[PDB]
């Protein structure tokens, strides 16, 4: 009885921009903090931007000031915005609430090209 | 901040006086433990299907 | 001063870890080396429970070792008489976002929680047939990871707003709260006696607190990842972590220190949920590549597998009597092994 839903990635040409959105079923946003990872061709999972409750964000060292993550609570939904991508950021990302004990997407594939 | 650096050190300075047991007589009774009762274990040694309170 | 502080946490981290060091005489290893390995371990499928529409997130035996409980993201808080398949109980949950689930000591009550932030604890012989929310437990400003209870009326949680907290089920307070975790409290287990519990978090430590006291012990380390569960071993002086790094490990109270590490080097992925046997001479633990491995927890082998679920085990657990381990999957079923 709950969805957690990723949308927007896809190709795209390097420096180019995605917009990848992650939507619950209920609201789950305003009182946990939330997590996106990545997981590229056979190497393990890593945290990318993580949202506080209070909207504090954080960022990997490899996209601190490309990637911005933003929140709205009144349509259930976390946007991952993600400019100037290079061929390093190919890889497939994850919406999560809970970390390893909790709740996952499907996975969105992001695939960067030169 | 500071609230929460004297609450770490405060911890450090109560785990520093603990008084450690040898690894090897902590293994050691570790060892006993087992060895007292795994001959008893339903997981190790195999439970006869008559008393297998989950038959077919 | 910021400085004068750092500066002092530093000289007494490196003051605890020489002490460490200057203790640790001997490996698990050349202690048991006159032991033999325990024979290839076999266990079989003696039930699938068959009921859930969903991923499982959750499962405890209860202390008579024939009923059990499960929770899982389809709304459903199922307790099974394992013993037959048959559902004693189908309770529908107010928030599926769910995390953990407890069976209480005395039968009576069963606990779940999640991302609602909430431990509700449900009635389970009542006056009339229902089932139905006696307590709703609110006070933690992040998911409930797990929950355990001491009795009817106290239960202990752990959540991802970084504490833990013991609770007073009649008047719905926190009697007491355990703070000192750094990040996510994932994990927590009841020494067998109750008096102490340990958690395990994504600061990747675990921590031993007094429950009357209300305070950190003991703080454990070298985990390189999120400890995602934890487990006393039966005679209360030591447990298990399973980590996201890979690894279970085996913590001793009295040396505050690892004795022994669980892993091979081409098994990479996150550990769920461990167990041990009734005797301790099995560690169980389950994984992300659908899989649990029964180790050898005196030679740090692995001893067997239990392969038989078609997504990751998230959860296990073995009985009081020892007579069987339970898992719980993301592909619906429980299965009972032994």
């Amino acid at each position: 009885q709950v969805q957690l839903v990723e949308s927007g990635g896809g190709l795209v040409q390097a420096g180019g921009s995605l917009r990848l959105s992650c939507a619950a079923s209920g609201s789950i946003f305003s009182i946990n903090a939330m997590g996106w990872y990545r997981q590229a061709p056979g190497k393990q999972r890593e945290l990318v931007a993580a949202i506080t409750r209070g909207g504090r964000t954080n960022y990997a060292d490899s996209v601190k000031g490309r990637f911005t993550l933003s929140r709205d609570n009144a349509k259930n939904t976390v946007y991952l915005q993600m400019n100037s991508l290079k061929p390093e950021d190919t890889a497939v990302y994850y919406c999560n609430v809970g970390r390893s004990r909790g709740y996952w997407g499907q996975g969105t594939q992001v695939t960067v090209s030169s | 901040e500071k609230d929460k650096l004297k609450m770490e050190v405060d911890q450090l300075k109560k785990e520093v006086t603990l008084e450690r047991m040898l690894v090897s007589k902590c293994c050691e009774e570790f060892r006993d433990y087992v060895e007292e009762r795994s001959g008893e274990d339903p997981l190790v040694k195999g439970i006869p299907e008559d008393k297998n309170p989950f038959k077919e | 001063e910021l400085d004068q502080l750092r500066q002092e946490a530093e000289q007494l981290k490196n003051q605890i870890r020489d002490a460490r060091k200057a203790c640790a005489d001997a490996t698990l290893s050349q202690i048991t080396n006159n032991i033999d390995p325990v024979g290839r371990i076999q266990m079989r499928t003696r039930r699938t429970l068959r009921g859930h529409l969903a991923k499982i997130y959750a499962m405890h035996w209860g202390t008579d070792s024939r009923l059990l409980l499960s929770a899982s993201q389809d709304g459903k808080l199922i307790i099974w008489d394992s013993y037959t398949t048959n559902k004693v109980h189908a309770i529908p949950l107010r928030s599926s976002w769910v995390m953990t689930c407890a069976y209480a000591p005395s039968g009576n009550y069963v606990a779940c929680g999640g991302l609602d932030n909430i431990c509700s604890i449900y009635n389970l012989k009542t006056r009339e047939g229902n089932v139905r929310v006696s307590r709703e437990l609110a006070g933690h400003t992040g998911y409930l990871s797990c929950c355990r209870f001491l009795d009817d009326n106290q239960i202990v949680t752990s959540s991802g707003d970084t504490t833990c907290a013991l609770w007073d089920i009649e008047t719905g307070q926190q009697t007491t709260t355990f703070t000192g975790h750094t990040g996510d409290v994932m994990s927590l287990s009841l020494a067998p006696d109750t008096r102490l519990f340990v958690s395990g978090a994504c600061d990747a430590s675990a921590k031993l607190w007094d429950v009357r006291e209300g305070m950190c012990r003991q703080t454990f380390t070298g985990h390189e990842s999120d400890i995602n569960a934890i487990c006393f071993f039966p005679n209360g002086n030591a447990f298990a972590t399973g980590s996201d790094d890979a690894t279970c490990r085996l913590f001793d109270l009295r040396a505050d220190q690892e004795l022994m590490t669980y892993s091979h080097d081409n098994i990479i992925c996150g550990i769920t949920s461990v167990s041990f046997s009734k005797s301790g001479r099995l560690l169980l633990a389950g994984y992300d590549d659908f899989n649990c491995n029964v180790w050898d927890a005196l030679k740090a082998d692995r001893a067997g597998v239990l392969a038989g679920h078609d997504n990751r085990v998230s959860c296990l657990g073995v009985t009081d009597d020892g007579m069987a381990v339970a898992t719980g999957s993301w592909d619906s079923f429980l299965k009972i092994w032994n």
